[PDB]
This record gives C-alpha cells, structure tokens and sequence, in this order.
C-alpha cells in the first residue's frame, strides 16, 4: 500500500509556469492573489496541455509524464512555499532564482492534491520542530 | 491554499 | 492579474446590494435581447477595464470607489461610485467566478493596507 | 457577492 510517506499519485495536466517577486512570508490573501495571478497569466496564454502524474509525499513534489513516467519535475518539499487549488486548477509556488516559480496544473483532484500537500507540509514542519 | 511553514528557515 | 470578458452594459443607481446587482444583470439582459471584447486588469490599487484590440482604457476605477462585485452565473457585476451616484458595469465572462474571487482578494489586501495607513495593525 | 470594506471609509 502507498501512504503519504511513500508518496501518492494524482492525474493532472500541466498548463505552464510563471514567476513573481514576493516578500518572504506574505499574508494568505496576498498569497492567494499570487496564485490567482499565475492562473491569469496561464489562461491569457491559452487564448492568445499534455497529461502528467503528480507525486506528493512528505519529502518532495514530483511530476512524471503520464505516459513514459520520466521524471519531469522533482522539488524538495523545502523549496515549496505555498500551494493552492483554484477551482480545478492547482498552483505550486517554489523558491530559487525574492523570485518565486509557479507551476500551474489542472485537475479534478485539485482539492485532494492541495489537502495532500498541506498535510505533507504539516508532517515535515513538526519533524523539523522536534 | 496552504503555506509551507518550514520553507522560511531555508 | 488580467482576465478577458465581453463588455455588455451598465446601469446607474443614485441583501439589498445583492438585489441591486441582480436588477443590473436583468436590465442588461433586456438590453441585449432588444438589440465588445475587453480585458480586465485587477490590482490592489485599481480595476482597469480596457478595449481588447485597441488597448485603450475604457474605465479606470480606483479600488476605493468600488464597493460590490458579483458573479451571477457567467456574468459579472462591478459596482462603483461617482458616475450614492454609482454605476454598475455588467460583463459576461468565461471565468466570472474567478474574476469576482480575484477582486475580492484585492479588496482584502487593499483593506489590510487601509488599516495599516490609519495606524491599525491588520 | 463581495463587499469592499474600504469603500464605506471614503
């Protein structure tokens, strides 16, 4: 069986990524405006998406290509600062480039994906504390 | 959405 | 944050507000059935609606003068003052709910900034 | 519907 420690997987469609400058630890509302922004830039581009598997666990975030299963993205949970589900859309913001990097996905499991990452967050932050 | 509390000390 | 929508129409005013948004939608709907493409720039400072092919500013509203936003189906009601002598712009959008949610966040952020200006910690 | 808490202050 696979738990959140091993890593669990969700089907999702990568839509593209964007960037931004943000304070270190912003308030939640400003952090939602960031996500909403990434989604905006993504959509404008889609008017003016090949399948993937989302790998979530307490140790890292991975994106494998639904077909080949080749690792397309792998990020240490440490580098992931915020995650949000906007409708069926998922926004994953990371560090390194302050400049932040946002990957945007689309999924019927967007709500479950966020839940899963937040719980991953909890597990990793308490480990860190004790 | 959620904020990773750990992310700050890195 | 920029979204695309179709400028439908506007009405004027001189639980109740939710109704006013409604009356505005209907008003516009009757307008349509009896008879342009824009892009909306949402920000903490303002809401800028422009003419898509031209890029000319159609309406430039300083967030502080906007009071209500509503997503009624695929429609969007933007209620703003002076034009208590208010105006209601109605837009049809693919993502009306996302647009309203985004303006609401702008409200939340600018309000935080508002309290901070008045010496209040938000 | 969303109300802007800042509108009433001006």
């Amino acid at each position: 069986m696979e738990d959140l420690i091993d890593g669990i997987i969700f089907a999702a469609n990568y839509l593209g990524s964007t960037q931004l400058l943000s304070d270190k630890t912003p308030s939640k509302n400003v952090r939602m405006m960031q996500a909403q922004e990434a989604v905006s830039r993504i959509k404008m581009a889609q008017k003016l998406m090949t399948e993937v598997d989302l790998f979530i666990l307490t140790q890292r975030i991975k994106v494998l290509n639904a077909d080949t299963q080749e690792t397309m993205m792998d990020h240490p949970l440490r580098t992931i600062s915020y995650i949000a589900d906007i409708g069926n859309i998922v926004v994953l913001m990371a560090r390194r480039r302050y400049k932040m990097i946002c990957h945007v996905f689309e999924s019927e499991d967007a709500q479950l994906i966020a839940q899963s990452i937040g719980q991953a967050f909890s597990v990793a932050y308490q480990e860190f504390l004790r | 959405g959620y904020e990773n509390p750990t992310y700050k000390f890195f």
